[PDB]
């Protein structure tokens, strides 16, 4: 100590990572409802439907591929647990 | 059409005012309550043909399948006018008889 | 003398302690904006759809 000092911070790691956490399952067990109103349970099956046809594919697309999808995003989340 | 960038929630119009040295803005927003419960199903299978929506979901008190918007509920009898067949329903996982 | 050894650190000392607080301000300028963007992304497409 020569005079100055490091104020520690309000906000500390145990909120914050429960905030994530929080943000996280109202974004997967919810949707984008619970951005406006109330939180709503909806599977997840059709959240990925809406959010394809929010982009252009027809629906038909996501339940007639749905074991590759999950095998794609398994595959792609093991990799980028390496990547970084 | 971004979700809050200006007002909470889902946005439908703004009104100007002005300041000693700013701006002052007064959003219309739209929100939404008085929540229930329902069944839902994904596809619906009739003569080994899969039936999809054209817009809205499936929903289903109990005895009968009716479909209805996302935001609002306004039931109406389903038929061939606002569904569309694309192959048959075999793979198709949480398939219904009707 | 003693006083006037005394002035020349305190303004040598008083003109880096300026420097130093006019570069904290920038930096907190710049890191301001840049959390204020990231705040914007996150409220713009974590919560539904872009
Ligand atoms: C829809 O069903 C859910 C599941 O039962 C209801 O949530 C329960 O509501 C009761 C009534 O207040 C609570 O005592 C329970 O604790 C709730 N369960 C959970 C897991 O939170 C919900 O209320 C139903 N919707 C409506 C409009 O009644
Ligand atoms: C589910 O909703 C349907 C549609 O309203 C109900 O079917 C009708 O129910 C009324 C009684 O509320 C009867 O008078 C009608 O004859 C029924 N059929 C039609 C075509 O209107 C059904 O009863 C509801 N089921 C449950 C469990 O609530
Ligand atoms: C929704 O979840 C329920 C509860 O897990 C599933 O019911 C299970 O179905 C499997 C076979 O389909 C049975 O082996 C289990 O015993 C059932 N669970 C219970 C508690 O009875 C249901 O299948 C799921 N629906 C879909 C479409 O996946
Ligand atoms: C939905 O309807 C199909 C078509 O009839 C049913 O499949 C038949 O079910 C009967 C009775 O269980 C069997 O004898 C037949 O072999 C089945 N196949 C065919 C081609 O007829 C099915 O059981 C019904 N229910 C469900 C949940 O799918």
């Amino acid at each position: 100590f020569n005079g100055l000092t490091v104020l520690p911070p309000l906000l500390t790691d145990e909120m914050i990572a429960q905030y994530t956490s929080a943000l996280l399952a109202g974004t997967i067990t919810s949707g984008w409802t619970f951005g406006a109103g109330a939180a709503l349970q909806i599977p997840f099956a059709m959240q990925m439907a809406y959010r394809f046809n929010g982009i252009g594919v027809t629906q038909n697309v996501l339940y007639e591929n749905q074991k590759l999808i999950a095998n794609q995003f398994n595959s792609a989340i093991g990799k980028i647990q390496d990547s970084l | 059409k971004r979700v809050d960038f200006c007002g909470k929630g889902y946005h439908l119009m703004s009104f100007p005012q002005s300041a000693p040295h700013g701006v002052v803005f007064l959003h219309v927003t739209y929100v939404p309550a008085q929540e229930k419960n329902f069944t839902t199903a994904p596809a619906i299978c009739h003569d080994g043909k899969a039936h999809f929506p054209r817009e809205g979901v499936f929903v289903s008190n109990g005895t009968h399948w009716f479909v209805t918007q996302r935001n609002f509920y306004e039931p109406q009898i389903i038929t061939t006018d606002n569904t569309f067949v694309s192959g048959n329903c075999d793979v198709v996982i949480g398939i219904v008889n009707n | 003398e003693a006083e006037v050894q005394i002035d020349r650190l305190i303004t040598g000392r008083l003109q880096s302690l300026q420097t130093y607080v006019t570069q904290q301000l920038i930096r907190a300028a710049e890191i301001r904006a840049s959390a204020n963007l990231a705040a914007t992304k996150m409220s713009e497409c974590v919560l539904g759809q872009s």
